[PDB]
């Protein structure tokens, strides 16, 4: 009653170590407000220069 | 421990300050919340934990050298922390776990396996079970303030009693050798009281005393050769004994041990290793924070001869029954030994 | 504070043990290796206690172990102060270093005990350098080599006098 | 209605929150009867031991900040819910206090027997030092609470704390209390037992103040008595003191009357100051604030004004900022931070930690 | 020839510089009717006085009082005139720099001393047994003080102080004695009671188990002459009356043991020289003259301190009188009389020339 | 017979030229009664009553009066020689202002009278021990950590870099952290008693995340110490944490970057054509790097920042603690040394402005 039921309310995140992620990309300069990403469970698409 | 959980066995013989660096049965991934010796094993212990798991050790006879993180079979059955083990009676390598799921197992250390399941007995949490004379029936405390008398092997509730005692505190329950149940709990009015339940009539109670206003749970301590029950509080600094006897009011007060400081936990020594020659009756181990206290409870004698009444025959290290055979239904009494050969 | 001084006597010898010249080989010979300082007749001073000496060149042709045969030295029932040269090896250095010792049996008079403990702190300020003091009070606080090593470097020293502990 | 619990060293402060001042404040005592009963309850917590204490031995379940027993500390909260306050735990959420850079494993305890012993439905710890800078309405100042058990200096900037600049200072109250028995026996009186602390305890809160100038008011005292004040024991019998009111806080400023090797309260606010950016310096120059019992001495903040000016470079403005109800800092401060609207976002249910432990209460918190 | 008074809570000790032992042991009290006696003339009338003790506690309260002890001291016991020899005083650890000087202004105007020093008792007691690191743990008469010494100086933040001594033990062993069937309640049987404490008391190694010794036999008891020619046998109490040292339960008194005031006071010292402190536990004054006190000190204490240290407890057979004896062979050496106070620098700067003098 | 003294934040060692390690190890401590000064070893076993002070914070003086007291222990007390009999070898900091060098100057001949007297980079001489004159030292003692690329016998100021986080601030947040266990140390003599234990139970994890999980889920890491007075401390994760504070300076609240970034970013001011040369030869020196697992963690860290293509090699030999010291021997004992000497009759008559040149 006093707080709200939740299950997502101690959500915290959390950044992949440095060895995991994707250097030196040339990450795309385009003033439009896309997502400018797109993922799936079997390859990573990334819009560049 | 610094990190999951530990328990520290010793020999009896190193008194004295302990090595901080002592080796300890470190093999738990979370804190160790219960343990227990086997009674017919003098080397082997359980230990139940917050990891979910039960598992059961080998000690050498000269204790630990060197940090002991493998152990003999590793008990897996339950979803919640382990926070109650009861080893059985009188039935070989039988084992009772019951966890914060809600669900009493019995299991089989011998063969790892799982001999029952029961899981829809109990709807909240369990505070203790302990087992009948033979291992027949188990006596188990729920939080919705009811005491079951619940049979394993067929999976059946003997006897239950709602509403034993009205606090919301948590509260025990033992059985007797007699087959009664004893059981400590809370008023309405946050007093302590005892009570002694009789299975085949659990209308009311044959006795209700009411102790104090303080705060913990009892932890009774029963000795069935001599029918007295060593009541223990947690944070209490006192020990309370009572005797059992079948005149009216059933629970007579003996005295009162009374201590300055309060105590953490509570260790009762069985018959087979008490100083037999000097009517010592009872000894303790009292847990402080940072040191443990052995208590020692006699019986006033003039004669220094061996006491015949004090002292009659008692459960030995020995097995009646094993695990196929209590399984299938079989029922026996412990090996009764005699304690006059421990005379010095 | 039992205000007795320190004989020059007794600092000269301290300033030519402490700090080492570049001398031919037969001045190092003449070098101090233990030495004994007692009260004089009047107990004002510390005086050098005559002939009971160790030299570095006794050390390895008559002297086998220089720390056993000072120990000898010291009397059963008179409190002393000794100044020791000990070289010791340490896990990772050699080092050459001055021990300050008191000497102060229990069979020793009482009145001796007394005068030596009262003036003990102001002798020592006058022999600024010392790093290691050994209060020995009985025999076998002051005969094993390894209660030496112990003051020394703790459990760090693995050798004295060239000699494993 | 949620409750504010803010247990000290030496003192207890309950309520609820809204209110303007705690409803309990009752002293952090166990005693436990140290004779033989004749004629025909083995422990007695608060002011129920206070009363009794000619026949019982006082323990203070928290020394220095870090508990000694847990057993009596739970013996505390208990007297706090059913006999102070007088609410069941299981129906108001409670609001609680800690010391700054408190060990996680301390923290685990405290959160731990609440949901699991008492059960209240929801639960928060915050950092004694913020709710002080709470109460005086503040978001830029240095905090130097002084207790029963230890002393904290925490600068905290535009509503963002500096872990690294927290200094502490193991000289409190108590240690005050203890400084003033060794002097009193100076003057013939001799107290020795646990309740015969209570007594010089209460002589400290009366007669005892703070010099501005240490030398002088010893010149003063040793040559008028103008300076001596009397005090009635509870048997009846009147002491006089003299110099002993202004020597005893004296070790707050000189930690070297007690032996101590560490600096003095001025300086280790000037250290912790100096240990935060350049930047930030004038603000908690000028944004000065004291909290807890042991900064209630009259000319306390005189005092310290002059002795971190004399730290202080001359063209900084030094501000003491003393609120009269200084000693009830941390939990006015705890009353407003649980009415806030914005805080029921920071509650931490009694469901959630059963299903994630105490990892959900070392974040969401500080 | 100087003079070394020794002003201890219950007796004073007075002699002269280089002599073995005190020439006069006397009680420090003050006699008044219920017209000034002091000292044994004030014991010798018994109950018709009241008695006082000024120095009750080893700190002077009562400074007409110890006025008349000194006056009493030169002239009836030391049989000496104050102003033809220096006097070395002690004093108890602990002791106000108000105190200091007043005993200065009194030597210097009432007396009339030539010179003066003044020195901690602790200190000289630890310079006698050969050391300058140690714990004195000085158990007197009205008083028993835990001194760590660090080089000569006195720590002050770590000395303990226990208001459990001779004086204590006497009243218990008179009020054990009455279970017994004897009375010794008057001022002069007080006396005969500290006769029997000092010559059959001991200390036993096990409390317990030397209980069972005496109530299953009779091998431990003793028997006393009193000054009449009765005689009285004792026998558990032998015992009993110095285990209140470590029990002070015994007596009523919440304070720990003699033994944990040792170890506590060790613990307030830093860190690195608590070792030394461990090995160099010295005993002195005269509650510490039972026999089998030292071995249960070395018992008690290895208890509570860490196993891997050595505990050491130094008890000298000198050690009723070594706070006498270190003082008075500290005033026969020439090199200390330089170190006297001067009525000519008394005269300069006044009674506060003791603090930077004699520290 | 040539003396080489290597004067650090917390240890000064002392020697002769051509011996192999120092013969005088002792900490640059000046204690002072707090119940008539106390300099090295015969502070460091009086501590117990003691105020131990550093004459040096963060490779500054902060008082001369205490430092001449470290010189003239070394001199007369632990070396046991005549500064004025013996040509003395310096050592000083990378970028030492030229005032600090003048006073080390001015106080070796006029106080000390020694005859020739040379003042060496730290970070040059560290690579002498190694046997290289090209590669990337970074010498981190007690007070300053410093990055200091070499090529070919050529140093580049432009590219040294300073690192205020060293030794005496992983002893200071030990202390911190250790009183989240119960353990309080406070005095300075604490001070060294913390800094003993960060010397012999202190370790480098290669992941940090990972090291925090068995840490919290087992009880394989923690150890055991005893202190001076019997009493034994055990210590889990804060074996691995202080040290974290090399790679992660945000853990004491500084905004700088760790050791690892510190010394890439070395690199990455020196020329192009170099910077391949300079990953080979990364050469660690100072106390602060004889943490067990410290090179695998340097290696690791510098991989992921450096290109692909370039070889990092982390030089970390047996004996780096002393590396300054047993390069400044090797120094002073080759024959082409003899003309950098410089003359107490020669510096009278000049001043400080030869010593300001003939060094670096
Ligand atoms: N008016 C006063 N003057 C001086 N000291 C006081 C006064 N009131 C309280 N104190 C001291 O402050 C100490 C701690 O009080 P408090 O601030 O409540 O500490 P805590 O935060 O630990 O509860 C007490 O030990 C008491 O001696
Ligand atoms: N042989 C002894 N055995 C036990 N106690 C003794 C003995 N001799 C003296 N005492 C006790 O020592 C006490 C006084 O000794 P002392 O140290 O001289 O007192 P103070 O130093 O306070 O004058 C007396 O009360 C006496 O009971
Ligand atoms: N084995 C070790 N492990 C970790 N740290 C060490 C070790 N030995 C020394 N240190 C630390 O290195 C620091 C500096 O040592 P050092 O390189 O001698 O500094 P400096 O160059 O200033 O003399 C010291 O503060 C010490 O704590
Ligand atoms: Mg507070
Ligand atoms: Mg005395
Ligand atoms: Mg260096």
């Amino acid at each position: 009653k006093v707080v709200r039921q939740s299950k997502f309310r101690h959500v915290f995140g959390q950044p992949v170590k440095n060895d995991q992620c994707y250097e030196d990309i040339r990450v795309s300069r385009v003033t439009w407000d896309s997502t400018f990403c797109a993922v799936n469970p079997k390859f990573l698409a990334v819009i560049v220069e | 421990a610094s990190g999951g959980g530990a328990f520290l066995v010793l020999p009896l013989s190193k008194t004295g300050r302990i090595d901080k660096a002592y080796p300890t049965v470190c093999g738990h991934t979370g804190p160790v919340l219960d343990i227990d010796w086997c009674p017919h094993n003098d080397e082997v212990i359980a230990s139940g934990s917050e990891d979910c798991t039960v598992m059961v050790w080998q000690i050498p006879e000269n204790g630990l050298t060197s940090p002991l993180t493998e152990p003999v079979v590793v008990l897996e059955g339950h979803t919640k922390r382990v926070g109650i083990i009861a080893w059985h009676p009188t039935a070989r390598n039988v084992l009772l776990s019951a966890g914060c799921d809600n669900v009493v197992l019995i299991w089989n250390v011998g063969t790892a396996e799982e001999l029952y399941r029961l899981d829809s007995l109990h709807p909240d949490l369990i505070y203790n079970v302990s087992w009948n004379h033979n291992g027949s029936l188990f006596c188990s405390a729920c939080k919705d303030k009811s005491v079951r008398i619940i049979d394993p092997r067929r999976g059946t509730l003997v006897a239950e009693r709602e509403k034993a005692h009205e606090g919301a505190r948590p509260m025990r329950a033992i059985f007797l050798a007699d087959g009664k149940v004893f059981t400590t709990g809370f008023s309405r009015m946050s007093e302590r009281q005892l009570a002694l339940w009789d299975p085949e009539n659990l209308e009311e109670p044959m006795a209700l005393q009411e102790l104090d206003s303080s705060n913990g749970a009892l932890l009774p301590f029963y000795d069935p050769d001599t029918s007295v029950v060593y009541v223990c509080g947690k944070g209490d600094s006192s020990i309370r004994y009572f005797e059992i006897t079948e005149e009216p009011p059933y629970i007579h007060f003996l005295n009162t041990f009374t201590s300055k400081e309060p105590q953490r936990g509570m260790g009762s020594m069985p018959k087979r290793g008490l100083e037999v020659s000097k009517c010592e009756i009872a000894r303790f181990y009292k847990l402080h924070e940072r040191k443990c206290e052995p208590i020692v409870m006699t019986v006033p004698r003039k004669s220094d001869l061996f006491q015949d009444d004090l002292y009659p025959d008692t459960a030995g290290p020995e097995a009646a029954l094993e695990a196929e055979e209590w399984v299938s239904g079989r029922d026996a009494d412990p090996i009764l030994i005699s304690l006059r050969e421990a005379y010095v | 504070a039992s205000g007795v001084a320190v004989s020059d006597g007794v600092i000269k010898v301290f300033n030519d043990m402490k700090v080492r010249k570049s001398s031919t080989p037969e001045e190092v010979k003449k070098r101090k290796k233990a030495v004994l300082f007692c009260l004089s007749e009047d107990k004002k001073n510390i005086i050098l206690e005559e002939g009971k000496e160790i030299l570095v060149g006794d050390v390895g042709q008559t002297v086998d172990d220089p720390y056993a045969t000072f120990v000898k030295m010291l009397p059963d029932k008179d409190c002393r102060y000794a100044l020791y040269d000990a070289t010791y090896e340490t896990k990772e250095s050699k080092k050459e270093d001055l021990v300050f010792i008191f000497w102060a049996p229990e069979s020793a008079p009482l009145k001796s005990k007394m005068i030596y403990a009262s003036s003990k702190d102001a002798i020592k300020k006058k022999l600024t350098g010392i790093k290691h003091e050994l209060q020995a009070n009985c025999y076998e606080e002051v005969k094993d080599r390894c209660t030496l090593a112990e003051k020394l470097g703790g459990s760090a020293v693995i050798s004295l006098e060239g000699k494993p502990l | 209605a949620a409750l504010v619990v803010d247990n000290g060293s030496g003192m207890c402060k309950a309520g609820f929150a809204g209110d303007d001042a705690p409803r309990a404040v009752f002293p952090s005592i166990v005693g436990r009867p140290r004779h033989q009963g004749v004629m025909v309850k083995d422990s007695y917590v608060g002011d129920e031991a206070q009363s009794k204490r000619g026949i019982l031995t006082l323990k203070y379940p928290i020394e220095h900040g870090i508990v000694t027993n847990w057993d009596d500390m739970e013996k505390i909260w208990h007297h706090t819910f059913y006999n102070e306050l007088r609410v069941a735990p299981e129906e108001h959420p409670v609001l609680l206090t800690e010391a700054p850079l408190n060990p996680k494993a301390n923290r685990e305890k405290m959160t731990q027997i609440m949901f699991e012993t008492f059960n209240t439905p929801a639960m928060y710890v915050a950092i004694q030092a913020v709710l002080s800078l709470y109460a005086s309405g503040r978001t830029t100042g240095i905090v130097m609470d002084s207790g029963d058990g230890v002393t904290h200096t925490v600068p905290i900037y535009e509503g963002y704390a500096l872990p690294h600049a927290i200094l502490r200072l193991d000289l409190a109250g108590r240690d005050l209390t203890d400084y003033l028995m060794k002097i009193l026996t100076e003057r013939g009186y001799s107290f020795t037992t646990t309740a015969e602390r209570e007594i010089v305890r209460d002589i400290k809160e009366k007669l005892c103040y703070v010099a501005l100038d240490f030398e002088q008011e010893m010149a003063t005292a040793a040559s008028s008595s103008s300076l001596e004040k009397s005090y009635e024991l509870p048997d009846g019998q009147v002491i006089t003191i003299g110099n002993e009111r202004f020597r005893c806080p004296e070790a707050l400023f000189q930690p070297s009357f007690l032996g101590m090797e560490s600096a003095g309260i001025h300086e280790t606010t000037f250290n912790s100051i100096m240990k935060c950016d350049v930047d930030i310096r004038k603000d908690l120059y000028a944004n000065t604030v004291l909290s807890g019992g042991t900064t209630m001495y009259p000319g306390i903040a005189d005092r310290m004004q002059k002795e971190i000016t004399a730290l202080a470079p001359s063209t900084m403005k030094i501000k003491i900022i003393a609120p009269p109800e200084r000693k009830y800092s941390v939990w006015i401060g705890g009353s407003i931070l649980a009415s806030l609207s914005t805080f029921q976002q920071m509650w931490i249910s009694k469901q959630e930690y059963d299903e994630s432990g105490p990892s959900i209460v070392h974040r969401k918190c500080f």
